[PDB]
RNA sequence: GGAUUUUUGGAGCAGGGAGAUGGAAUAGGAGCUUGCUCCGUCCACUCCACGCAUCGACCUGGUAUUGCAGUACCUCCAGGAACGGUGC
């Protein structure tokens, strides 16, 4: 086919539809916050659709570099054109059109009626990316890491203040031993938090932020990122101090810095990555954890109605002059008595002649129509619907009875001295005997 | 509060599976609405083929989850 | 005909469940699988029946698999004499039925004529016996089932064939 | 009085149930009746040597439960 | 139709390789013993042929798939955000243009 | 009160059913007399004892206290209990 | 025509002929193999009676699948990732299909679970040594053309075509 | 309350006294809550007794099963209602 | 309405011995990493007492039946144990 041409055709269609969808999605918006998070993810993913197009088109030289010399001739023409056209002159008499030759990318990268999603957009949303209270980017999951820390430390006063202080700061002297599995548990809570952050910043280059964080882990901690004035250099992930920078470096690759401690440079690798990710996530969400902490303060001290709902967030009849009707008169009119009209949507009526006229009033008329039985008098005052249908059933039977139907009654002898009905007579008459 | 239907099976032979995988081979003799079927001429059957005649076993339905018939009654 | 189709003439060293799996794989194509009534007792060995959704489906699996190779001997499938318990609990427009029974029940004759997209009515000629004329509210339906009924068995003592009524 | 009525003080309540078949699950149960009948929801369950299996609407039994864990913001005397 | 669209694709393939204003691979196809029904400019299909030629040119620019391919699209959501904002800024200027033109005409 | 479970057991008694008990004692046969306390009397049954020699006995008294389950008439799927 | 999860959820997922969970979609001519995993781990058979599926491909991760009907379809070839998506698979009945050449038997052998198969009514049928190619490539097979496989057939099929 | 009374009539995995999962189109409850599972099957662990052999489950179907009240360890939904 | 049939539980647990037999790349301790020695979780092969019997399904070839009915499961001989739980 067309590889160095049709490949670029497909790639141009893909990137152009992606650019139109990206322009529309990044220019107009919606009101919803879960929708906003999902839509930042969707703008990143539209960049990703253009990204698949580009991963196909940017190394696509295996067709270009070779077909640009064979299609780089200036002699030929209608010969190969005629080979192609004589192949194309097959029986294409199939008279119909196709807009599914250019009309794909709008339905692919456009908005829908109920959820603004394209052909890909059947499950495009913050479906599993938003928990109950989290709010698609309003609150986060600190309860789970809090429960893990509770089951770890088991402290009769490990309460809101201690939890918030341990989860707000970056690198203080921690409220638990990091020389135990508490560091790994912080790394797991930080893995959950970092997933939350990779969902809450979706339009940012994920791979590029990863590469920046990798250069961070590889130079910015261990190459003198924390200066000092034992105080020249020390590690919060190693727990070894330095008489100076050169002493720190030399103890990094010395014997007891190579394999002579279970907290060595690699033997603390997992807990070190946990510490680094946790510190970065906290120091980024210093505002996010702050809003979550304010929310938690509200959810601790706010009143019950507001808190629960936000987690979940004389009969006297009228006269013409609009006053009570006096009592002997009310008794006369007998309004107390109510009539269950089932036909009327379980409407129930006060006043007896009122009830009766209702049978020709609208609500009863509608009721009838939708019952499948006309509002003829014969059923008036029959209010239950099974009674109505059996009544109208026998009524139907009687109407069909007393109808004179020529088909079954009006009867015809054939020529052969035996008789049939009108219907069968004409039937076999016009299907070729009579 | 309803007695069990061992009524035509009474005074007849059943081979019962009670807990401990055990068997009690005997005659249906007596019961309560507690289903405590009591077997006289009842003999134990262990895990191994060893069997001892027990005289009169009042075998509680506390365990016996099976019992088959020797006749039609 | 029948929607319950007889499928037999295979081997007995094959299992009921295994031959059922084979029959399912080979029957979901020519018809629908509702239930496979398979008995491997001696009085009916080496045989089973598949109850297909449509009577023409069953007879068409019978007419295509008219001796299809399988399980030790080419298996033969036909319609049954009656239908299964599941389905039991459940060219012109007019054509003369020749070899029309003077014995047939108009109910089963109606279910036959309305095998097609609903027939107009059947008129079993009540003078000189052994004739009928049936019309269908869909002429393509009439011609379809009348051509597929040319030589059709109903009360197998005869073949009930319907051709296009003449001019 | 019984603590079955104390466990009756649980609806929209974040709990953790260690059940009879070596089970341990985190759950916001649906609704609990007098015989401890507490049906789980969005629950991550792990029996003996298991996985975090998910049930969006599940019905955890009574006497086939072992241990219950209430919320942390749950006043005990007010719950019994 | 698919056949007519294929013929237009061949017209674009000929307009990508037509290297002179009076010399090309379609001058022969016009009066060379076959039918040439996309060769009209007064046909409305001339406009779709011009769009297909623009597409062939978007594939024939060296930055468009000849011998160089840039990965700021295949791995670039930041340049994609820049491009979304650029489309949006063009749209804002254009909305202003439409409003001013409507007011001036009124 | 009264159990549509017990109505199901009454619709499952009298004919071929297949009870399955605690240690694997599973009896497939005529579950003749079952009382709402589930002490099921089976008749002409084939019971496995989970032993894979699933042998046929007659008129067994398989208690329902150990009954893990009970395969009932597949024809009463349209029961009056559920409907 | 769009074959959706409309026609896959409205499909019938209930007792098959051999008493297994089958999900029929008869009467659609569905050529689109998408949106299927919404059988929700309660299905083992996926049936597309009256389909025009351009080839054999397009299924989701079903570690449970126990029967599939791709007969009366437009199967021309056979796609690759079939085993990891059907490890419990023995019945992939693709008769009345249009497989042609033994290059359509390339992913056929990678399954460890294939025993009950049907590709009947294909031009791969009357070709010489076609059942030989099948009895070579299918080790664990037991049901082939609705009659048992043979150790003599396996000897022929391994020994030939060295 | 009768919590399950909404989730019945669908294929629901009921749990066992011994740890199986049985997806029956559950019907109804009780005070003992004995299950009447229609179109109901079972599946339990085929224990390899080893690790270079892996663990599976062989398919068993009872159809409609009257699971005595001592059974349920849980009741979850594994199939929507057909 | 937590006492012999169902929802205040009898649930938990552990896989028989050994050979200078072996695998743990990313995971165990000390002899202060590499090398090497001994040490408290499995599987593959082999020795016992293929952990021991029953039966069921199946793979192998031979072998009896051509037949209509709603199934726990329906041939017989012989091998092998790929799989299940029952007594120790």
């Amino acid at each position: 086919m067309e590889t160095i041409l049709e490949q670029q055709r497909r790639y141009h269609e893909e990137k152009e539809r992606l650019m139109d969808v990206m322009a529309k999605e990044m220019l107009t918006k919606k009101s919803t916050l879960r929708d906003q998070i999902n839509s930042d993810h969707r703008t990143r993913a539209m960049q990703d659709r253009y990204m698949e197009v580009s991963g196909n088109l940017r190394d696509l030289y295996d067709d270009k570099d070779g077909l640009r010399k064979e299609e780089l001739n200036a002699i030929s023409g209608p010969n190969e054109f005629a080979e192609f056209y004589n192949r194309l002159k097959q029986i294409k008499e199939f008279h119909r059109k196709h807009p599914n030759e250019i009309c794909v990318p709008m339905s692919v990268e456009f908005e829908e009626l109920l959820k603004a999603r394209e052909n890909p957009s059947e499950e495009a949303q913050n479906l599993v990316e938003f928990t109950d209270e989290e709010g698609y980017g309003r609150y986060l999951d600190l309860h789970d890491c809090y429960l893990k820390y509770i089951n770890l430390k088991a402290s009769e006063k490990l309460d809101y203040i201690t939890y918030l202080s341990i989860f707000d700061q970056l690198f203080d002297i921690p409220k638990e031993r990091k020389n135990a599995e508490y560091k790994r548990y912080l790394e797991m809570l930080l893995e959950y938090l970092q997933d939350y952050t990779d969902r809450v910043k979706p339009l940012q280059d994920q791979n590029e932020l990863f590469g920046k964080i990798q250069a961070e882990f590889e130079k910015k901690w261990e190459n003198g990122t924390f200066p000092g004035w034992e105080e020249r250099a020390q590690r919060l992930f190693s727990t070894k101090g330095k008489s100076l920078e050169s002493l720190d470096t030399s103890l990094f690759a010395k014997n007891p810095k190579s394999k002579g401690t279970k907290r060595d440079t690699e033997r603390n690798k997992d807990i070190a990555f946990l510490e680094a990710q946790i510190y970065e996530y906290v120091e980024i969400l210093g505002e996010q954890r702050h809003l979550t902490h304010e929310n938690v303060q509200r959810k601790q001290a706010r009143t019950g109605e507001e808190r629960e709902e936000e987690e979940e967030e004389k009969n006297l009849p009228l006269g013409w002059d609009g006053k009570p009707i006096p009592y002997w008169l009310y008794k006369l009119h007998g309004l107390n008595i109510n009539y269950n009209c089932e036909i009327c949507g379980n409407y129930t009526y006060r006043g007896p002649k009122a009830f009766q006229r209702h049978f020709a009033e609208w609500r009863h008329a509608h009721g009838m129509r939708c019952l499948g039985i006309p509002n003829t008098a014969h059923f008036a005052n029959v209010t239950q619907i099974e009674d109505a249908v059996s009544l109208w059933a026998k009524l139907k039977l009687q109407k069909a009875s007393e109808r004179w139907q020529p088909d079954t009654e009006e009867e015809y002898e054939d020529s052969s001295g035996n008789v049939v009905n009108k219907k069968t007579y004409e039937d076999l008459k016009r299907q070729g005997l009579l | 509060a309803h007695p069990p239907e061992l009524k035509k099976f009474m005074d007849k032979k059943l081979s019962l599976k009670l807990n401990g995988g055990r068997h009690v081979q005997g005659i249906l003799r007596g019961f309560d609405p507690f289903m405590n079927l009591v077997i006289d001429e009842c003999v134990e059957m262990a895990t191994s083929g060893q069997q001892n005649n027990i005289g009169m076993v009042v075998i509680r339905g506390n365990s016996i989850i099976m019992l088959e018939a020797l006749e039609r009654v | 005909p029948n929607h319950t189709i007889y499928i037999n003439n295979m081997n007995d060293k094959i299992k009921k469940e295994e031959l059922k799996r084979s029959l399912y794989a080979l029957f979901s194509q020519f018809g629908h699988v509702v239930d496979i009534v398979a008995l491997k007792t001696m009085k009916m060995r080496g045989q089973a029946f598949v109850i297909f959704k449509e009577l023409g489906s069953s007879t068409n699996a019978l007419r295509q698999l008219q001796g299809f190779p399988f399980y030790g001997k080419p298996m033969r499938i036909q319609y049954a004499k009656t239908d299964s318990d599941i389905i039991s609990k459940m060219p012109n427009y007019i054509l003369f039925l020749n070899n029309l029974p003077e014995e047939t029940n108009e109910m089963m004759l109606s279910m036959l004529f309305n095998q097609f997209p609903g027939f107009k009515e059947v008129r079993l000629v009540p003078g000189r016996h052994d004739i009928a004329f049936v019309e269908f509210e869909n002429d393509g339906q009439a011609g379809a089932a009348r051509d597929a009924l040319q030589g059709f068995k109903i009360t197998p003592s005869h073949a009930m064939k319907i051709t296009y009524a003449k001019k | 009085m019984k603590l079955v009525r104390f466990l009756m003080k649980l609806s929209h309540e974040t709990v953790t149930i260690e059940l009879k078949n070596g089970t341990q699950v985190h759950g916001t149960i649906t609704g609990v009746d007098v015989s401890m009948n507490t049906h789980l929801k969005a629950v991550k369950m792990t029996l003996k040597n298991r996985e975090p299996v998910q049930l969006e609407t599940l019905s955890i039994r009574g006497n086939n439960i072992r241990y219950f864990i209430l919320p942390d913001s749950l006043p005990l005397d007010t719950l019994l | 139709s698919a056949f007519d669209l294929d013929v237009v694709k061949l017209t674009a393939q000929f307009v990508a390789r037509n290297g002179r204003q009076f010399l090309t691979q379609l001058m022969q196809k016009e009066q060379r013993n076959y039918q040439f029904d996309f060769l009209r400019p007064q046909h409305s299909l001339f406009n779709y042929f011009t769009k297909l030629v623009e597409q062939y040119t978007k594939i024939l620019i060296p930055p468009k798939g000849l011998f160089s391919k840039l990965k700021k699209e295949a791995e670039n959501p930041r340049e994609v955000l820049d491009q979304v904002c650029y489309r949006v800024e063009w749209a804002k200027f254009q909305e202003r243009e439409r409003k001013k033109e409507e007011e001036e005409k009124e | 009160s009264i159990g549509v479970p017990i109505k199901v057991l009454h619709e499952a008694e009298g004919h071929i059913v297949t009870c399955e008990t605690n240690t694997g004692e599973v009896y497939r046969g005529k579950l003749i007399e079952a009382e709402d306390n589930m002490n099921c009397q089976m008749s002409n049954i084939t019971v496995t004892y989970r032993d894979g020699r699933v042998a046929q006995l007659e008129q067994v008294y398989i208690r329902g206290s150990k009954i893990r389950f009970l395969i009932l008439p597949d024809m009463l799927k349209n029961a009056p209990m559920l409907k | 025509v769009k074959l959706t999860a409309e026609l896959i959820e409205q499909a019938a997922q209930y007792t098959n002929a051999v008493r297994d969970r089958e999900l029929d979609l008869r009467g659609y001519k569905i050529p689109v193999i998408e949106n299927l995993g919404a059988t929700l781990d309660q299905f083992d058979a996926i049936d597309f009676s009256d389909n025009e599926i351009r080839k054999l491909d397009g299924f989701p991760l079903l570690r449970r699948l126990k029967t599939l009907l791709v007969n009366n379809n437009r199967i021309c070839r056979i796609g690759e990732g079939l085993d990891q998506a059907l490890p419990c698979l023995t019945e992939l009945i693709l008769t009345n299909n249009s497989l042609v050449e033994l290059g359509d038997l390339d992913p056929l052998a990678s399954l460890k679970s294939l025993t009950y198969l049907s590709i009947l009514r294909n031009p791969v049928t009357n070709k010489k040594h076609y059942r030989l190619y099948v009895i070579y490539k299918v080790p664990q097979v037991r049901v082939l053309d609705f009659q048992k496989v043979k150790l003599k057939e396996r000897q022929e099929a391994e020994k030939m075509f060295k | 309350s009768s919590k399950m009374l909404q989730h019945i009539d669908y294929r629901m995995r009921c749990i066992l006294q011994d740890g199986r999962i049985f997806i029956g189109t559950f019907k109804a409850f009780d005070k003992h809550m004995n299950l009447i599972l229609c179109d109901c099957d079972e599946f339990r662990k085929i224990k390899p007794k080893n690790s270079k052999q892996a663990e599976r489950e062989e398919k068993r179907v009872l159809g409609l099963v009257l699971l005595r009240g001592e059974n349920l360890v849980s009741m979850t939904v594994e199939g929507p209602p057909p």
